[PDB]
DNA sequence: AGATTCTCTGTTGCTGC
DNA sequence: AGCAGCAACAGAGAATCT
């Protein structure tokens, strides 16, 4: 059955924005060592992933496992009821045909449970998570988020190039060109604003502008993201959560 | 006098396609004419305008007459189009196609030679409706 | 298997102005304008597969050389070509700074021009007026009474007309030479008769039936890509007696999969075009055609009403 | 003749804003204990009432009354020039033809004054309000605000449950159900956080979501808002002013009826 | 060749709001002294005047002045990376085709830089300032902002009126009048509240209320505003910066001009 | 913490097929 | 007498600045 109760319904309010907008149906499975779910765009380029351990919970059961697909619209629509600090408990039996969102404040005050529809989706969770990336980078996720946000007004195309000791985003079309450059640095008055970056083999990828506007929104999950790109496979950015991550696996422009 | 331009890239006023199709050349081929003709009215596409001039037309239209038949064969056509004109609110229109051969049939009927002078026309249906 | 390889209509697309076996006159045309320059402003009309985006492409790379990267603005009906798009991006395009050659200017091809919107052609009018001493355009479409009279005003006029039977055999021919295909006369022949001016159409019969046959022969062809729909309706219309059409029609299309609505769509089309017969004649079987085309809408689209409309047009053929 | 001075343009802002949108004519009556207002909705299923007392005013002068009936949108389209810290001033002769908004900053600088012209409404004020409720509740005006938003996302009718102890708010549509449960408790640590309940009959009602939706407004003017139920009448939803109360009286559904 | 570094890229996109919206093209033009700007509406009844001295930028580095034209709409599409605190510098050469916006962080971290495609626009700068105007006044431009937001609700049409120690807006429209009433005054509480008016003749001028929407925009960049008006000309609002202008031309309406 | 401005989304109206 | 595709305008929500 499933039974995970979030202390903050906040996290999952936030993770659930992640999969806003870019995905119209997931597909999540509870388990012994916590909760997966992913989803995939209609045109097949971006995977949403996510992972939440059991740590994550404050409370957590789980005897038996529970794959359920649900319209993250209607989740989201349910999703704004969390006043953040409240309790939430995802609720479900062995053979689901709903999913209870239970809401709770401190007191016994008020509660608010949902009773949201499943959706019959054939499970097939896909592994294309690679072994080693030619490049790998992390900076503040507002820095990305910033950088995504330039860029895209120039074109629906953003190129990411990588060499020895050299991150560079660019856009060009039709008003003219951008570039933003970055270079690794190590902050020791806060780590966290560091630009780490480990090159195998420079490489230079270009994706559409439309999926990275997507994928910053991650930045309310995590202060970083790692991002991790190869010539042989789809990117992928991620987010950690204490506990978990959200990943965002999108492959390259043709 | 401007027109040149017009015959280089501008259609055929509808006004101008209902004159001639009440117009006989005799110095053409008949076959040739109806081509000519079927290949304005589809190009222009108001097809139901096209006919609308011709509905106020025709009986001011010198045409040989033996009994007013002729006006008899044509209110059949003419219902045939108001059946499929109400069809193509109802149906994907695949039957567009067949709207352009109800404005033929008046130059099969009432096309003659002593019909040199444009008649000019007007819109007594939107007054009326 | 892993991956495919480009088809012959886009391996072999041309490149050049004289590997076009198009319209002879209009191919001569855009050479010397090329040669000399001082492109202006033209709009390419005709039928699909004739060569009319190859042509304008052929003619922006050789005109442009290696600035065409920079100097060419491609949009297609895949595009948003509306009238924001005009408004700012080809407005930009045609006001951007650029240093070419003495006897070149900037190219924006439209492709599809007959999809684009009224507000849009509308605005491109003074778009295309005040900038027309650096940016040309060039417009592609199938028919050219879709673009308003304004527009067909400030530009030339190119009609390309169906390739003869001599082109694309010439075409075909070149071809095989270059891919080494076994094939025979009568092959060549039926993949002619099938391609009905269409040489992409034509190269595309023509691959499939290599890749499928290996020999091309008018067998193969005829058994992988069916004899024309139009002509055996036109047999079928044309018959003498009642019982041959009904049996062409029995045989060919219905015991074939044809749809009743393709038979009676297409036998339209066969009438509308017809030259044999006479008009009045032509014009009954066409209301004959209509009352079963109108009953086939309704959802009463049977053998039946075929074979009623074939035995109205022979009472009409019946004196 | 009207002479009614608001110390903060502001509260006259928030009182038209709950009138706002869900009605579209407002019928007014100054007097010498007040001002009055009536709007109906063009379905008659709500009718929104205010009651203003002299002392809720700076300065208010009365020897006749004047009843004068307006378009809402005309009003609101005007209502945002009070700076909020602005004083305003209404005005209207024995016989109007319009009513005149006067706002004034504290020194004589700028002074915006308007004409609004009024309709003609035939005057027909309602006196629905009922002697004993089913049941009566009180409950922070924000807490009702979101517990109508939860709710509203999952129907067009929203069920008020009332039994012993215990208030049930209920939604059922589409995608799910959803209820919120409340139970009455006193606060001490800050009594305007309490939930009070009275209740001489277990009322259930359902009401238009919409239309719970355009009375939430009202949580802008007070800090509690008071439900009154009866399976006799249309619910009573009330804001308390300073001297005063701004009213929405709403029809249950029959099945079928806001 | 154009090379203009300012301190804070926040003034040049201020600056570049104040055309923003109200013009299309922009013609610039750096030279030894600064960097001029003028853009001119459609209908031709605004005029949006610059003037950047060389003390305004951190470096400025001219030997050969360079005249450019830009679509607006493109450069504020690429003037929100300034991070406000970022450094920008404007580089162009002396025939250029782009021009170069280049924001760089303190650190050599994160470089944005951006290439513009320029439009040919005929070089045609205007000089149509008075030497003197019936009226001059100055006034806190979020007071201007305030009293053209009033009035914008109730006309299309905002009437200044001008008289011995006294200016009024005034605007009329369907749902009545409005009008705001200032007079002057030295505050040395504080003198950037205080308004003063020099009149040499009483002025009355009516202008269209969506224009001056547009010329408010520059309280942004000033505390102050300066208004300057004539019957004989178009009527000057002018924002100053430390070290320049941003000026807004404005054609009076005839009784219907703008 | 509050207010203002900008951006995005949804709904309505108009035009074209 | 659908739809659709559209495009434009208005309203609401979120973020940034004072
Ligand atoms: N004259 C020609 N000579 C050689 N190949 C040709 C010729 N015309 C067409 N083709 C082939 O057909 C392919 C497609 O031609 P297109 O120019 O795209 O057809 P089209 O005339 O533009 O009609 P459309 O695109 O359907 S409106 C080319 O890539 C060639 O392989
Ligand atoms: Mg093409």
């Amino acid at each position: 059955m499933l039974e995970a109760k979030f202390e903050e319904a906040s996290l999952f309010k936030r993770i659930i924005d992640g999969f806003k907008d870019c995905v119209q149906l997931v597909n999540f499975q509870c388990k012994e060592d916590g909760i997966i779910a992913q989803a995939v765009d209609d045109s097949r380029v971006l995977l949403v992933s996510l992972e939440i351990g059991v740590e994550a919970f404050q409370e957590y059961r789980c005897d038996h496992p529970v794959t359920l697909g649900m319209d993250l619209t209607s989740l989201s629509k349910i999703l704004r009821c969390g006043n953040n600090t409240d309790t939430l408990t995802l609720i479900a039996d062995n053979t689901p045909d709903s999913i209870i969102l239970l809401f709770e404040d401190t007191k016994k005050d008020r509660i608010a449970e949902y009773s949201l529809k499943l959706m019959d989706i054939d499970a097939d969770f896909l592994k294309i998570e690679e072994l080693q990336y030619d490049s790998t980078l992390s900076l503040p996720s507002s820095e990305f988020s910033k950088i995504v946000r330039d860029l895209s007004q120039l074109s629906d195309s953003i190129n990411i190039m990588i060499t020895k000791e050299t991150i560079k985003f660019v856009a060009d079309g039709d008003i003219g060109s951008g570039s933003v450059i970055i270079k690794p640095f190590v902050d020791m008055e806060h780590p966290e604003t560091s630009i780490k970056l480990e090159m195998d083999q420079p490489v230079d990828l270009t994706f559409g502008a439309k999926y990275l506007l997507d994928i910053i929104k991650g930045s309310s999950l995590s202060d970083r993201v790692g991002i991790r790109l190869s010539s042989e496979a789809p990117a992928l950015f991620q987010f950690d959560l204490k506990s978990g991550f959200l990943q965002f696996f999108l492959a390259p422009k043709f | 006098n401007t027109w040149a331009s017009s015959n280089k890239d501008s259609p055929i006023s509808w006004f101008k396609i209902v004159n001639q199709l009440f117009r006989k050349d005799p110095h053409r081929d008949i076959k040739e004419q109806f081509y000519e003709l079927l290949n304005q009215v589809e190009l222009n596409g108001n097809s139901d305008r096209i006919l609308q001039g011709c509905f106020n037309i025709f009986p001011y239209v010198k045409y040989s007459d033996n009994g007013i038949r002729k006006p008899a064969n044509i209110s059949d056509w003419l219902f045939f189009h108001d059946l499929m004109y109400q069809s193509m609110y109802a149906h994907n229109g695949e039957l567009l196609r067949y709207s352009a051969l109800v404005p033929l049939v008046f130059f099969q009927t009432f096309g003659d030679i002593a019909n040199k002078d444009d008649i000019r026309m007007k819109n007594s249906e939107y007054e009326q409706r | 298997t892993l991956s495919l390889q480009l088809p012959w209509v886009e391996k072999y697309r041309p490149q050049v102005l004289s590997d076009i076996v198009g319209n002879k006159e209009t191919i001569d045309r855009l050479q010397q304008i090329a040669k000399d320059g001082n492109m202006p402003h033209m709009i390419i009309s005709g039928m699909p597969g004739i060569g009319k985006t190859t042509s304008v492409h052929c003619l922006a790379h050789e005109l442009l050389g290696r600035s065409y990267a920079d100097g060419v603005l491609e949009l297609n009906a895949s595009d948003d070509r509306g009238i924001d798009v005009v408004r700012n991006q080809i407005k930009h395009f045609a006001q951007k700074k650029l240093h070419l050659p003495p006897g070149k200017h900037k190219i924006v091809i439209l492709d599809e021009a007959d999809s684009m919107t009224a507000g849009a052609q509308q605005a491109l009018r003074r778009t295309m007026e005040l900038y027309s001493n650096s940016t040309r355009f060039a417009f592609a479409c199938n028919q050219s009474n879709k673009i308003i009279e304004p527009l067909q005003s400030r530009c030339a006029i190119l009609r390309y007309s169906k390739l003869s039977d001599e082109d694309v055999l010439k075409r075909l021919l070149q071809i095989i030479k270059l891919e080494d295909v076994k094939y025979t006369n009568d092959g060549l022949e039926a993949i002619i008769f099938t391609a009905e001016g269409d040489m992409r159409q034509a190269i595309n019969n023509l691959q499939s039936t290599v890749a499928g046959h290996g020999l091309v022969n008018a067998d193969n062809v005829f058994k992988i890509v069916d004899s024309p729909h139009p002509l055996i309706v036109k047999k079928m219309l044309l018959a003498s007696n009642l019982e041959d059409s009904i049996q062409i029609l029995r045989t060919d299309l219905w015991k074939k999969g044809y749809s009743s609505i393709d038979i009676v769509t297409t036998s339209f089309r066969v009438t509308k075009n017809l030259a044999q017969v006479k008009e009045s004649v032509r014009l009954e079987m066409i209301k004959e055609i209509g009352l079963t085309h109108m009953r086939i809408l309704e959802g009463v689209g049977t053998y039946l009403q075929l074979a009623s409309m074939l035995a109205k047009i022979h009472k009409l053929n019946n004196k």
